[PDB]
RNA sequence: CUAACACGUGCGCGAGUCGGGGGCUCGCACGAAAGCCGCCGUGGCGCAAUGAAGGUGAAGGCCGGCG
RNA sequence: UAGCGGCCCCCGGCGCGCCGGGCCCGGGUCUUCCCGGAGUCGGGUUGCUUGGGAAUGCAGCCCAAAGCGGGUGGUAAACU
RNA sequence: UCAGUAACGGCGAGUGAACAGGGAAGAGCCCAGCGCCGAAUCCCCGCCCCGCGGCGGGGCGCGGGAAAUGUGGCGUACGG
């Protein structure tokens, strides 16, 4: 099918064809506003892969996030304390810009549920992501057995609780010797389990 | 019980068994193991030599299970099997020797320390020592290796 | 400050440990609740085994325990296929199945096949419809004697094989086991360097000949 | 003489027969399929090459092989990936030269 | 008051010892107690030390057979 | 209060039957085809974090893939 | 339980996991892609019949729309 060709194309981002396209789009997206609803996915294949389906109730929002790192919000310097905490303007945020974009989209559209997101373009000062949202109260998804999980109350604000694919990457979740910090639910859970006294009844 | 403790006998003595000249202050010498090299050096050197410094190689992902190797000695070697086994071997006349498997009982290496009673034995193990081997050979018997 | 003589100690109470303390005053209540849930499920599944599905024979994966035998997670597909059990039907008729486990050897595979065949011979299967039985089913008379069994089904045992007392021959009395171990260690350690030395000696001989 | 199984040595380990079996289908991933090769070569033909790839191709054409390897390693990463990329670029150059000659 | 350690004392068993976790006991006034498990001793401490490590790993004394 | 004590009302769960609707479904052998997630992995650097120590994990920036490939095999590197 | 251990630390003060083992519980699955089926798919308005206090089922509409920039059935690494 055509998707496989498309995918192998998009993997060739340094080719002149894709480079020209990316340039033109990025110009268009920068000309547009910071957050707006796109009529249809720019990457139909990627939306397919992440879980989008071309049916009523699936909406797509294109959003831009300012690039760079995170400088410490302190008055001038004045991060009062020991010198180890004197850093201001070389620190890095713990979550990725993709996660930031998803959380912004979810906050703006509080009546929808965030499914996934993908990268569509970038420049020196901006990064552009298209994020899939689902209207949980549309019959077209409430009557479909295999997608009605998202309509459950448990799945509110997955991007805010770090449950999407992009958000999960920052939590250090994994299996094996590389991810001992999060044995259990997460870092919080592992730290709790390791830092309590099990004062038994008999001792 | 609080009945039998020194505090009950100490009521009425202002001082509470801690002196008048030098009181019971909070932390006169520093908390924990402070001053190990400066003002507790004499005690540390007199009672815990070798405390400070480094020695040996670092082994990062140590797994004790690889090095697991319990040992048994020849004086205990006959206790692995029942007494009836040993007495039957003793009064047997065909020359047959009982087989003792230390791996079955949970030992991997046989070390030869004790005296061995004079009767043939077929000791099968995973590792042997030279002296244990020569003890078994001298008493008459066989050494069998298993994996 | 150190006293006269004693051990250097490192108590790990330099954090706010008193806020995170797990008292166990609910231990008997927890045991009672777990019991009640256990009996409730046992009553819920009326004739089925209380413990659950049968499980397989496995060897512990370590030098420390490889002599022992556990109860595994589930039977693997090779064993099911060679025992003639469908992977989907095994779960619904009471056989634990996992697809992750491989089978490097044949003794373990044959042992688990024997276990599955014994389980098939032993289980009593109720009619899919209580009125009319089917071909792959158990007859009516032995249904009256179907009861729950406690504990794991066909429990795992570590059985040790005796061989009788043997007579010594001179063949095994000349075996230098300690020497054999030492030369085995030496050969294992020096195998590669000996191969490299042989290789360079061979190429030097070839060069000299040419 | 006597050959007892041992915990140490070249043939260390408890003896047991090892049964052959068909490899798991999961191990098949990455194997190149004819249709996938067709698709990838079509996409390469329509797209072209990356600027670093064509610079490395120029280096190979002028036959500075060590320079090409070093540049590709710097541009891409690991030495294994560098070697594979250099081999594929040399194959592409050979194919182009053969086509030009014939 | 809790935890750790040291030593002294009392009791049980003893080259062993210890169910603390779990389970079985018609759950339930006391009883959230008590009893039992033994193919639930996994495991801890002890029974072997030494070396940085590869590793090694704990008596011998007399007569006949070629001082 | 004790009691497998009594009476009345309401709700549920489990079985049985009836009507209507959907469903036409499986296993073995042989032959032929097909099979995968990209500004992602990975590399450099910077900052934080971790018992993780020539960099455990996370993130910013720059570079940026492959298909007998890729990841892991707790000391950096090449070959196997 | 491993274990205050491997390890980190002006290697000072201090910090510090994991595998295996025994238990409590125990349950497995689904897409995209690759392909085959006349889009075989879904939402909504009108009328008729059922009960409707968790707005559903059946039929009739040359009723409207979504959707080929891809809905549904088969199918997912345990191969199909
Ligand atoms: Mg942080
Ligand atoms: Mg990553
Ligand atoms: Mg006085
Ligand atoms: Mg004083
Ligand atoms: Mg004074
Ligand atoms: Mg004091
Ligand atoms: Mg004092
Ligand atoms: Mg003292
Ligand atoms: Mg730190
Ligand atoms: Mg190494
Ligand atoms: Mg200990
Ligand atoms: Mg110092
Ligand atoms: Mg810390
Ligand atoms: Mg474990
Ligand atoms: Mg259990
Ligand atoms: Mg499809």
């Amino acid at each position: 099918g055509a998707y496989k060709y498309i995918q192998e194309l998009w993997r060739k981002k340094q080719s002149d064809v894709m480079r020209f396209l990316l340039r033109v789009r990025c110009w268009q997206y920068r000309q547009l506003s910071a957050l707006h609803r796109a009529p249809r996915p720019t990457r139909p294949d990627k939306a397919r892969r992440l879980g989008y389906k071309a049916k009523q109730g699936y909406v797509i929002y294109r959003i831009r996030v300012r690039r760079g790192g995170r400088k410490r919000p302190v008055p001038k310097g004045a991060t009062y304390g020991k010198p180890v905490h004197h850093g201001v303007n070389q620190l890095k945020f713990a979550r990725s810009l993709q996660s930031v974009a998803e959380e912004r989209a979810g906050r703006h559209c509080g009546a929808l549920r965030v499914l996934n997101s993908y990268w569509v373009g970038e420049d020196s000062t901006y990064k552009f992501f298209e994020v899939i949202l689902i209207d949980p109260f549309h019959k077209a998804i409430r009557r479909n057995p295999d997608t009605q999980w998202i309509t459950k109350p448990v799945h509110k604000h997955r991007e805010m609780r770090g449950l999407t694919s992009a958000g999960r990457k920052s939590r250090g979740l994994g299996k094996g010797h590389k991810f001992h910090h999060t044995i259990g639910g997460s870092r919080r859970a592992a730290w709790r389990r390791r830092n309590t006294l099990q004062l038994h009844r008999y001792r | 019980p609080s009945r039998l403790r020194k505090t009950r006998k100490l009521r009425g003595h202002v001082s509470h068994g801690h002196g008048r000249i030098g009181k019971h202050r909070k932390h006169p010498g520093g908390r924990g193991n402070a001053g190990g090299m400066h003002h507790h050096r004499i005690n540390f050197d007199k009672y815990h030599p070798g405390y400070f410094g480094k020695v040996g190689m670092r082994h990062y992902h140590l797994k004790r299970n690889q090095s697991f190797c319990p040992t048994v000695n020849l004086d205990k070697l006959w206790t692995l099997v029942s007494e009836q086994t040993r007495v039957n071997a003793a009064k047997n006349k065909t020359g047959a020797a009982p087989i003792i498997d230390v791996v079955r009982s949970g030992y991997y290496k046989v070390l030869g320390k004790g005296k061995l009673p004079k009767q043939p034995v077929i000791v099968k193990a995973k590792f042997f020592s030279r002296r244990a081997e020569e003890k078994i050979k001298g008493v008459g018997g066989a050494c069998v290796l298993v994996a | 400050a150190p006293s006269r003589n004693g051990m250097i100690l490192k108590p790990h109470f330099h954090k706010d440990w008193q806020r995170r303390v797990a008292t166990w005053f609910n231990q008997p209540a927890r045991k009672i609740r777990r019991r009640k849930a256990r009996q409730a499920r046992a009553r819920r599944i009326a004739p089925r085994p209380a413990a659950g599905p049968i499980r397989p024979i496995v060897r512990c994966p370590t030098v420390r325990y490889h002599t022992k035998v556990r109860a595994g997670r589930g039977f693997s597909l090779e064993e099911l296929r060679v025992a003639g059990i469908h992977k989907k039907v095994a779960r619904t008729i009471g056989i634990s199945v996992d697809p992750r486990r491989r089978n490097k050897s044949t003794e373990s595979l044959q042992a688990n096949v024997q276990r599955l065949k014994e389980y098939r011979s032993k289980l009593v299967l109720f009619p899919r419809k209580p009125s009319a039985p089917k071909k792959g089913d158990s007859s009516a008379e032995e249904l009256k004697l179907a009861t729950q069994l406690t504990g794991p089904v066909m429990p795992i045992r570590n059985v040790f094989k005796k061989e009788k007392a043997r007579v010594i021959t001179e063949e095994e009395k000349n075996f230098k086991a300690f020497a054999s171990l030492r030369m085995a260690r030496a050969n294992a350690r020096l195998f590669g360097i000996r191969a490299k030395r042989a290789k360079e000696a061979a190429e030097q001989d070839v060069e000299k000949k040419k | 003489a006597l050959r007892y199984p041992m915990a140490v040595g070249l043939n260390k380990g408890h003896k047991v027969t090892k049964n052959v079996s068909k490899p798991r289908h999961s191990r098949r991933r990455g194997r190149l399929t004819k249709h996938t090769k067709f698709v990838r070569d079509m996409i390469r033909e329509v797209c072209g090459f990356a600027p670093y790839e064509r610079r490395a191709m120029e280096l190979l054409k002028v036959s500075k092989d060590k320079r090409a390897l070093k540049f590709i390693k710097k541009r891409v990463g690991t030495h294994i990936r560098a070697k594979r990329k250099r081999e594929e670029l040399s194959s592409v150059l050979a194919a182009m030269r053969k086509a030009a000659a014939k």
